[PDB]
Formats: structure tokens, C-alpha cells, sequence
């Protein structure tokens, strides 16, 4: 019997937090790597309507939510949108990840 | 064992205050460190020395968790407003860390790399970055030479990262 | 959600009960932020309860 | 086949239930729209004929939330309760 | 060597032993970073040596 599931390690997410914060300060236009990784994983998954693939995709996105909610709030938006011409960078990635995926599973009501 | 969410809340609030500062002044952490080390027993008894060692390893731990902007600040704007929070860190490295957080007349790989990473970050964020780097590492000969003596030991670690 | 509803109803009755609320005000008992921190650090990453 | 597939499916549903709360929705679609697969899946969620721990956990809460969702026709719940109660050398 | 000595001294003598060092030069074995993570994630913080 599988009887729930074990966490394993919350420390390694706090060792990812550090590296993200450092790279972020370094960057402060271009895109982040998280959303490319997320695209690759959800693409490598099966595109079925089956219960297994559905619950698998939903588990993956519920873990993506955990990661992003721990990381700093500027992996979503960027930092200091300079001018109206080089505007709306990385928000487009976040909006694609919302509409394609989080609308299905993480949504409610 | 009880801390590893509250330490993340601390990271949150500290990055918030970093943004608030980006929107010259010295960081409150080093003042807290000064207060507790002063209010320790001034004695040389091994009880006091061990207590000081515990407290300094905890300080090192907190600094390694928090970002490398807390040590060197960020964005040295011009030449006159220079060496702010670096002198604050150097006072600590000289007074306290060379005694306990040291080995072989050198600092530890952990805090050494934390420092140099914050340094390259702020310098590259600022203009005339090579010249400003050279300036601070020339001042280290006069204010905190243990850093340079540490970076000689831990160089094959850092040089890939910095390159 | 959590274990026995009888203990839960007991907790809710005490929480809603008047004299608890009127007592809570004139208080060092009012759970200073530092005291909250002491207890939340006392608990573990092992037994979650949440 | 659907006795191992259903075990994988209920495992995933329980882990997703831990992250979330309140009964993943793929399952509550499969219930009303695929009743054969629902009964072939709902057998392994009740194949826990095993000593209950003193304090409950994911499986137990999953089942509680289902029976509060008014599913679990009481035959299978009664069966669940019963089975869980139990020279040459 | 086969002493049934204490495990600490046994393992550290194994480290110091040369043939183990020459064995680790063949890098199907060098413990890549992803292997490190696959092993380190299993280990709960609930029960742990460190």
C-alpha cells in the first residue's frame, strides 16, 4: 500500500532560492530558464485524456506552483520595466504557462 | 530542526528591504552582531571562547543563507560614496572571524565565495567595473588582508565561477 | 478535518466562550510576537500537522 | 490489466489529494461518465484490508471525503469495514 | 585487508587505500551532481544522521 507520500527534502528548494536570487540580482529583457524547463517537461509528457496522464500533469503543475511560490516574485514579471517599447517581457511566458496549464488544474471557480 | 521556514521568511523580508534601499546606509545585521558579541562575557575562559565560536558559526550560517548583497552592498555609484558595508564586514572579519571561523591563516571557502560573488555582482552592476574591483581589492591590503589570504587558498574554486 | 470532533467542539466552545475573550485583553498573556516565534521554532519539520 | 493500472491511478489521486485538498476532479468526472472504470478503480482504493493506524492519513481522508461527497455505495463501505476489522534436513 | 575493526576506521582505511582511488578514476563512478541529488532527496529530515 502506498499510503500517502513522503516529502523527502525542503532544504534543496532553499538552496535553489539562493542561486535564483543571485542570478536575478545579476540580471538587473531576456527570458528565464524555469519556463523553458516547464515547457520541456509538459511537452515530454503524454497528451492523453486518460486518468493517469491527467493526474500526472496535475501533480507536476501543483509542484511548479510550490517552486514559484518559494522563489522571488520577480521571476514572473522581471524587474524595472524600462520603457513602453521593450515592455511585457517574461510576463508573456507566465501568461502562456497560466492559460495553457494552470487554468486547467490549479484553477477553481 | 524547527527553523527552515522562518529562515525563508527572513530571506523574504531581507530581499524586500534590499528593494526598499535600491528605491549608502549600513545594514542592521552587523549592528545586531556587534551588540550580542559585546554583551557576551568579555572573559577568555574556554566557556566564553566556545560560546563565541557557536555564535560566530551561526552568524556565518545566516550570512550564507541571505544573499551576497548584504556583505558588499550593491551598486557602488561613485568614487566618493565607496566602501560602505564592506568596512562593516571587514571589522567583523578582523575582530571575530579570524579567531574562530579560520584555519591556516585563511578564512572559510563558504563566506569567502559568498563575498567574492556579491563583489562581482555589484561591480558588474556598476560602471568602470574592473577599476572599481581593483580599487576595493587594493583597499583589502589595508583594511582586511585575511580576505586576500583566503582567496589565495580557495582560488581554484572561485575562478570558474568568477570567469 | 483533524482528529476527534469532540475535542474540536470543546476547543470551539472555549474559543467562543465570553470570559476567555474579556480575559484576553488586559494581558501579558496576549502572545507577544517573540513568544509566538519561540513556539513555532519549538515545533519541528518532522511532525507537520499541516 | 485494470487491477495494476487502477492502483497507479489511485496512488496518483492520493498524492495529488495531499498537495491539493478535496478530491481530484478527473476522478469525479470518471465517476459520473465512466462507471465501469469507476468500479474497477474504486476496488483498489478499498483494497486496504490492512490494520488502520491510530491517527488517520491520506487514504483514510480520501475515503472520508468521498463518502461525504455521497459516493461509496454502502455495500462496498460495509465490505471495507469488515475486511479492515479482519531426516533429510 | 579483512579486519572486523570499527566501521569508521575501516571505511577511512578504504579511502586512503590506493586501488579505490584508481577505481574512482573510471568515471561511470565519480558521483555526478544529478546522482548526488537523487540520493540526497530520499533522505528525510525526520530521521537523519546529520
Amino acid at each position: 500500500l502506498v499510503f500517502g507520500g513522503r516529502t523527502g527534502n525542503e532544504d534543496i528548494i532553499s538552496r535553489l532560492q539562493e542561486m535564483v536570487a543571485d542570478l536575478e540580482l545579476q540580471q538587473d529583457s531576456q527570458e528565464h530558464f524555469l519556463f523553458e524547463i516547464f515547457r520541456r517537461r509538459l511537452q515530454a509528457l503524454t497528451s492523453g485524456w486518460s486518468v493517469a496522464a491527467s493526474l500526472q500533469r496535475q501533480r507536476e503543475l501543483l509542484m511548479y506552483k510550490r517552486i514559484l511560490l518559494r522563489l522571488p516574485s520577480s521571476v514572473l514579471c522581471g524587474s524595472s520595466f524600462q520603457a513602453e517599447q521593450p515592455i511585457t517581457a517574461r510576463c508573456e511566458q507566465f501568461f502562456h504557462l497560466v492559460n495553457s496549464e494552470m487554468r486547467n488544474f490549479c484553477s477553481h471557480g | 530542526t524547527g527553523n527552515e521556514d522562518i529562515i525563508s521568511r527572513l530571506q523574504e523580508m531581507v530581499a524586500d528591504l534590499e528593494l526598499q534601499q535600491d528605491l549608502s546606509q549600513e545594514h542592521f545585521l552587523f549592528e545586531i552582531f556587534r551588540r550580542r558579541l559585546q554583551a557576551l562575557t568579555s572573559g577568555w575562559s574556554v566557556a566564553a571562547s566556545l560560546q563565541r565560536q557557536r555564535e560566530l558559526l551561526m552568524y556565518k550560517r545566516i550570512l550564507l543563507r541571505l544573499p551576497s548583497s548584504v556583505l558588499c552592498g550593491s551598486s557602488f555609484q561613485a568614487e566618493q560614496p565607496i566602501t560602505a558595508r564592506c568596512e562593516q564586514f571587514f571589522h567583523l572579519v578582523n575582530s571575530e572571524m579570524r579567531n574562530f571561523c579560520s584555519h591556516g591563516g585563511a578564512l572559510t571557502q563558504d563566506i569567502t565565495a559568498h563575498f567574492f560573488r556579491g563583489l562581482l555582482n555589484a561591480c558588474l552592476r556598476s560602471r568602470d567595473p574592473s577599476l572599481m574591483v581593483d580599487f576595493i581589492l587594493a583597499k583589502c591590503q589595508t583594511k582586511c588582508p585575511l580576505i586576500l589570504t583566503s582567496a589565495l587558498v580557495w582560488w581554484p574554486s572561485l575562478e570558474p565561477v568568477l570567469l | 478535518h483533524l482528529p476527534s470532533a469532540d475535542w474540536q467542539r470543546a476547543a470551539l466552545s472555549l474559543w467562543t466562550h465570553r470570559t476567555f475573550r474579556e480575559v484576553l485583553k488586559e494581558e501579558d498573556v496576549h502572545l507577544t510576537y517573540q513568544d509566538w516565534l519561540h513556539l513555532e521554532l519549538e515545533i519541528q519539520p518532522e511532525a507537520d500537522a499541516l | 490489466e485494470p487491477h495494476s493500472q487502477a492502483l497507479q491511478d489511485v496512488e496518483k489521486a492520493i498524492m495529488v489529494f495531499e498537495h491539493t485538498g478535496n478530491i481530484p476532479v478527473t476522478v469525479m468526472e470518471a465517476s459520473i461518465f465512466r462507471r465501469p472504470y469507476y468500479v474497477s478503480h474504486f476496488l483498489p482504493a478499498l483494497l486496504t484490508p490492512r490494520v488502520l493506524p491510530k491517527v488517520p492519513d491520506s487514504r483514510v481522508a480520501f475515503i472520508e471525503s468521498l463518502k461525504r461527497a455521497d459516493k461509496i455505495p454502502p455495500s462496498l463501505y460495509s465490505t471495507y469495514c469488515q475486511a479492515c476489522s479482519a531426516e533429510p534436513l
